[PDB]
């Protein structure tokens, strides 16, 4: 079902109700979520339109008029228009998930339409030359890298298309947007492109007056290119110690990807949050409210607060009457100070002193099925027969343990705790010897404190119950039920005080089950400063010190989490071993394909970088950007690659025919570079709501394709020549 | 009525004895309270359809209901696939204390919640206020002095 | 398989309203198995400790449950029930007192009765009250020693006469038809059947 839509039908259907309501009844609604679904999504949707013009700048800034632009500006959302056909054909949907795909896709669709566009820019300036002809001998030169380029990019999202678990429904949804459309583009650069620079374009002849501030770009990038031809013949004759830098940057990422801490997904702010309350066991309703009260009365005066609803007597995992569950509603974010995941503290620390029972405020959970809070999920489960009282005697030791870790943060128990019970013994020879028949004993007691429903009456147009129940004010004390009499034999009346005798145990109130074992339900949020995985391995770190026999399971969020880390060594390895396989059948060598597959750990070298000077983790989002800077950085390889290695067999030396095909391509790899570059920056900045997804799927390719770029237009001459040069 | 050592005993070891064998799963769990009501929850894998893993759990149950109780059987088992979250929470107040919260939530079932079902989209609504019923408070001292 | 099994699912409900109360009140199981038996596992005692109603007792409530734990036993059949209490009783006996059959029937369900257990201190409450805690009551028989003396009323002589006056009372299997040779040797045994697919 849909979320914003069945929102919307149920607030219409409560409007035409206004009208049959009496006086004295109003209707509201104070909790809502998809006030947050829609919110988000235009976010998304303005931020790829964002995304599209600052494309569309730097486009500008390179070719230095609008006709040519508008070349490649077009096959972008003729390219996103035919995803969108492919996306209804195969059941898929609209989402943020695909639409971050397709915000990652704008960077990329350009770029197949990009060395079309500049290399006819060439040849009309160099020769002098009509386009039409010029665009013939142009396509006879660039069709090989594109259809190159495409293969090698369409191909390493595939792999990870087929994983498993919640991260491999997320991957497809990345998988579906981002190769097709590429897929798309791939023939709109060699179909359309062409059809529209043979008519739309008339021949550009030298500017005699040429002014501007356009007119210091192109004379600058004269000089850069001049300048990078002078640095890059300076370190192919120092080749062997260039080499040595390389296995130390390789170093570093091999322990950076394997120390950093990791998490799932980052925990956003929605506009509210859940307080969970949790009595002893005999506390009745009474005590519940005044601790409901206390609550409510810490949020009167706080200005950030739109709501709180309160319902007492239920709540997620078990209901009684010690529970409660609070739904409490911000402002939107513009008035808000104070967000919400410093509003929860200030409830955990004003509630831990006075209100007599465990009141814990949670954030909402990231995926909204998989859980109630965000936080882990612990299933301390007994696997060989010890029993209830071992098991509960079993978990204040794992309760010990973790309210002294610095990893943690208030682990605590989902469930009701143990209680007193009354049980009473009925005395049978002494029943018998004062002729009291034993079912008049055993009906006074059944029909003594719980309700019978009878049968139905018709109120005003409706059936309802008629229920009896003995009255309140002899059901509270035990001292009510032993006064309760039975006739005897003799023609007196016999107190149940003389024939029972009531003794108190201690026995649990709630009996979980986990994978048809008995099981505890324990919960936890990591500290501050401390990630999920980092939390999650210090807890079956404290299980193994437990009584032998208790076993322990993850569920919900935590066993999505640890499918997600184990398969990434899997999914990168296929993803590295395929286009190193694709390369080979292209480049017709294996050698080729080699100095490829060394500038793949130069991007990856950027993308840790670029997290540690700002804090984030390694998520699901980090590992969508290390497949994404595997096939972008191959493809400013490849554009180098193959074009030095055709100069060659016409007629060159190793040496002087990278440095003519280095210098020949810079313009095109600096324009797609910073395309993409550009065209994540509003990812990396965004500030209102839904920020946080954003800031984790964008900060990991950023700088690894500014730390591919400046690295690679240096480094593939130096593997090019080391590589081909051994023999 | 009956405290959940008893369902844990009598219902919920029947049912789960069943799941291990539905194809697909993950892992299914179960939970009981003093509310006198149970519930087992199968998490299937993500990507099986919804309603033929479904179809697979009401084939199990019906091998098990010549073994439970009758009360069980009086009342039903439902088996329903849901969201175990909130969409949203519609409520009902007066601001004058005009009608008291019985009414409120005899107004709430009498009208508003069943015509809200009729949303498509709506899985279930839960109603935390009852209609109203005729209550006999009966005096056990008194029944006594009559020989009732 | 399933797409078919959900067919005859369809039909029998459509003609419960035409069976007869006795097999609605034990239902009608619809399972596609396999007709063959993968494997038999069995138990026995090589010292004559445990008789096999011993045996059988420890099968059921322990060994058989967990094997359908493992995914893909479609059924387990136990040929050996649980233990239970079996009344034999004389009606020769019975008939020197004026009793019946049915009368030593609702004797016992006097007797070894459930009792609803309730709280103390439910919601529709009083003012000022502290503390809810529940409560229960054993209303059931547990050893042989209470079932012998459930007293029964004469109608001859209006005399008092416990159970095991008229009847024999023993811990027996529940269900006596069928039996297990493994060598020669009494036993008893589960035959597992695999799921489909
Ligand atoms: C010098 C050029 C454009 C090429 C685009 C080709 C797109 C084909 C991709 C189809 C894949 C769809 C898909 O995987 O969905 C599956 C259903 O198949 C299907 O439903 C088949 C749908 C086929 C759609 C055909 C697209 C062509 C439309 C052209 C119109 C213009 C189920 O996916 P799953 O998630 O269950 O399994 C995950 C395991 N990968």
């Amino acid at each position: 079902a849909n979320a914003v839509k069945t929102a919307e039908g149920v607030r219409a259907k409560i409007e035409e109700l206004k009208l049959n309501l009496p006086e004295g009844m109003e209707f509201s609604i104070p909790y809502d979520t998809a006030p947050f679904v829609k919110i988000s999504i235009e976010k998304v949707i303005h931020t790829l339109l964002e995304a599209m013009v600052l494309v569309f700048i730097v486009m500008y800034l390179f070719l230095h008029n609008v006709r040519y632009t508008l070349i490649p500006a077009i096959v972008a959302p003729i390219a996103l228009l035919g995803t969108f056909t492919v996306m209804l054909l195969a059941g898929f949907s609209i989402n943020v998930l695909t639409m971050f795909g397709m915000v990652l896709a704008i960077g990329i669709i350009v770029d197949d339409a990009i060395v079309v566009v500049e290399n006819v820019e060439r040849i009309m300036a160099t020769e002098g030359l009509s386009p039409k002809d010029a665009t013939s001998k142009a396509m006879k030169e660039i069709t090989s890298p594109i259809i190159g380029i495409t293969l090698v990019l369409a191909a390493v999202f595939l792999p990870m298309a087929f994983a498993s678990g919640s991260v491999g429904v997320i991957y497809k949804q990345f998988t579906l947007t981002m190769s097709v459309s590429i897929l798309f583009s791939a023939l709109l650069a060699l179909i359309l492109t062409p059809a529209l620079c043979a008519t739309i374009l008339k021949p550009i002849d030298g500017h005699h007056q040429k002014k501007g501030f356009f007119a210091w770009f192109d004379r600058s990038f004269d000089k850069v290119t001049k300048k990078y031809e002078l640095m890059l013949l300076k370190i192919i004759k120092h080749t062997v110690p260039m080499m040595v830098i390389f296995l130390v940057i390789t170093g570093i990422t091999f322990a950076g990807m394997k120390y950093w801490p990791t998490a799932f997904m980052p925990e956003e702010d929605q506009g509210w949050f859940m307080t969970s309350f949790q009595l002893p066991s005999d506390a009745t309703a009474e005590r519940t409210r005044n601790v409901v009260n206390q609550f409510e009365n810490n949020l009167k005066d706080n200005p950030d607060v739109k709501s709180n609803t309160a319902i007492l007597g239920w709540g997620f995992s078990g209901a009684g009457q010690n529970v409660a569950v609070a739904f409490t509603t911000l402002k939107d974010f513009k008035e808000r100070t104070s967000s919400a995941s410093k509003m929860t503290s200030d409830v955990n620390s004003s509630m831990a002193n006075s209100t007599e029972g465990e009141t814990m405020a949670v954030l909402p959970p990231a995926i909204d099925e998989l859980g109630t809070f965000s936080g882990f999920s612990l299933r301390l489960q007994d696997r060989a027969n010890l029993g209830m009282p071992a098991l509960l005697a079993a978990q204040d030791e794992l309760m010990a343990m973790a309210a002294k870790n610095k990893k943690f943060y208030m682990v605590w128990n989902e469930g009701l705790p143990q209680g007193d019970n009354i049980s009473l013994k009925i005395d049978r020879e002494k029943l018998s010897a004062l002729g009291v028949k034993f079912s008049d004993v055993s009906d006074i007691i059944s029909t003594s404190m719980g309700s019978m429903y009878i049968n139905d009456f018709p109120n005003q147009g409706r059936m309802q119950q008629v229920i009896v129940q003995v009255e309140a004010k002899s059901r509270m004390q035990l001292k009510d039920i032993l006064n309760l009499k039975v006739m005897g034999s003799s023609g007196q009346l016999v107190s149940l005080s003389e024939v029972v005798t009531p003794q108190w145990n201690k026995a649990p109130q709630q009996y979980n089950r986990y994978n048809g074992r008995p099981s505890l339900s324990i919960a936890g949020i990591p500290n501050f400063d401390t990630s999920s995985g980092e939390a999650m391995r210090e807890m079956e770190q404290l299980i193994a010190k437990l009584p032998k026999g208790i076993g322990y399971e993850w569920t919900g969020i935590s066993l999505q989490e640890k499918q997600s880390e184990s398969q990434m060594a899997f999914l990168l390895g296929l993803s590295m071993l395929v286009v190193f396989l694709v390369l080979a059948a292209l480049y017709e060598s294996w050698a080729i394909p080699l100095s490829v597959m060394l500038v793949v750990p130069l991007g990856i070298f950027g993308a840790i970088i670029a997290i540690m000077s700002r804090g984030l983790m390694n998520d699901v989002f980090f590992k969508i950007g290390l497949i994404t800077i595997i096939g972008l950085s191959a493809k400013n390889a490849i554009l180098i690659v193959e074009f030095a290695k055709m100069l060659k067999e016409e007629g060159m030396s190793l040496i002087e025919a990278t440095v003519a095909a280095a210098k020949l391509r810079l313009r095109p790899i600096l324009m797609t570079s910073l395309a993409f570059t550009c065209g994540v920056i509003p990812l990396v900045i965004a500030t209102g709501a839904s920020s946080e997804t954003q800031h984790a799927l964008g900060t990991g390719v950023f700088g690894g394709m500014i730390s591919a770029t400046i690295l690679a237009i240096f480094f593939v001459p130096v593997f090019f020549i080391f590589i081909l040069g051994a023999v | 009525g009956a405290t959940a050592k008893t369902i844990n005993d009598s219902v919920v070891t029947l049912i789960e004895r069943e799941l291990s064998g539905v194809k697909n799963l993950l892992y299914y769990s179960a939970t009981t309270d003093t509310s006198g009501t149970a519930e087992i929850t199968a998490t299937f894998k993500p990507g099986t359809d919804v309603e033929m893993a479904q179809v697979d759990v009401q084939n199990k149950i019906k091998a098990v209901e010549a073994r439970l109780p009758q009360v069980v059987r009086q009342q039903g088992l439902q088996v329903e696939a849901s969201s175990s979250g909130f969409l949203m929470l519609v409520g009902i107040n007066s601001p004058n204390n005009q009608y008291s919260e019985v009414d409120l939530s005899d107004y709430l079932v009498r009208n508003v919640v069943e015509e809200l079902k009729r949303v498509e989209g709506v899985g279930k609504v839960q109603s935390f206020g009852a209609e109203k019923a005729m209550r006999i408070w009966v005096d056990p001292n008194k029944l006594v002095s009559y020989g009732l | 398989v399933e797409m078919a099994q959900v067919d005859v699912q369809n039909k029998i409900k459509a003609v419960e309203a035409r069976l007869p109360q006795v097999v609605r009140q034990q239902g009608l199981q619809v399972e596609a198995s396999s007709s063959g038996f993968l494997m038999l596992v069995g138990i026995n005692s090589p010292n004559n400790q445990y008789s096999e109603v011993d045996l059988s007792d420890y099968l059921v409530r322990n060994v058989v449950e967990e094997l359908k734990r493992v995914e893909g036993v479609g059924k387990v059949q136990s040929f050996g029930a649980e233990k239970a209490m079996r009344i034999w009783v004389d009606p020769n006996k019975l008939v020197s007192y004026g009793l019946s059959i049915s009368d030593v029937n609702n004797a016992i369900r006097e007797n070894n009765v459930e009792i609803a257990p309730g709280r103390l201190g439910d919601l529709p409450a009083e003012k000022g009250q502290l503390i809810t805690i529940p409560l229960s009551a054993q209303g059931q028989l547990s050893s042989l020693e209470q079932f012998k003396n459930i007293s029964l009323k004469s109608k001859t002589n209006g005399s008092v006469i416990k159970l095991s006056d008229v009847a024999n009372v023993e811990i027996g299997s529940q269900a006596y038809n069928f039996a297990i040779l493994e060598n020669g040797k009494p036993a008893t045994a589960a035959a597992i059947q695999l799921s489909p697919g």
